[PDB]
């Protein structure tokens, strides 16, 4: 039981260690998207753009 | 007959539509001139790549594209009354 048991804990230890690296190179590659959602927001809009009077 | 067809090349000129009058009011950037229409919205256009804004200035009369609004042409004199006024002899 005791050997058991501890050989049942390496499992989801496996598991939360194979997630680290996989949220790692998810937020990573998200980063990525959101530094290319950056150039789009930047990108927006234009040149030209008409200028108005603010109140 | 061949005069004719020349008139009709001359037709084959003429479906470019006529830019919109401007005039250049102030400048921003090499990218952004400050411009505004006859009727009143002001606008800031990118220019045509022969131009220096040496050959532009502020407040100078020009003309912008249809669509990207772009400074491409200009002349700096136009009125209609002046020469009108001259012929009374």
């Amino acid at each position: 039981d005791l050997y058991s048991r501890y050989k049942k804990l390496q499992q989801e230890l496996e598991f939360l260690e194979v997630q680290e690296e996989y949220i790692k190179d998810e937020q990573k590659n998200l980063k990525k998207e959101f530094l290319h959602a950056q150039e789009e927001v930047k990108r927006i809009q234009s040149i030209p753009l008409v200028i108005g009077q603010f109140l | 007959t061949k005069q004719y067809e020349k008139s009709e090349n001359d037709l084959k000129a003429l479906q470019s539509v006529g830019q919109i009058v401007g005039e250049v009011l102030k400048q921003l950037t090499e990218e952004k001139f400050i411009v505004k229409a006859t009727n009143g919205p002001r606008y800031v256009v990118g220019c045509r790549r022969q131009l220096d804004k040496s050959k532009l200035k502020p407040g100078t009369r020009v003309a912008l594209d249809m669509t990207t609004l772009t400074i491409m042409r200009y002349l700096p004199r136009e009125v209609d009354p002046l020469v009108y006024n001259m012929s009374h002899e």
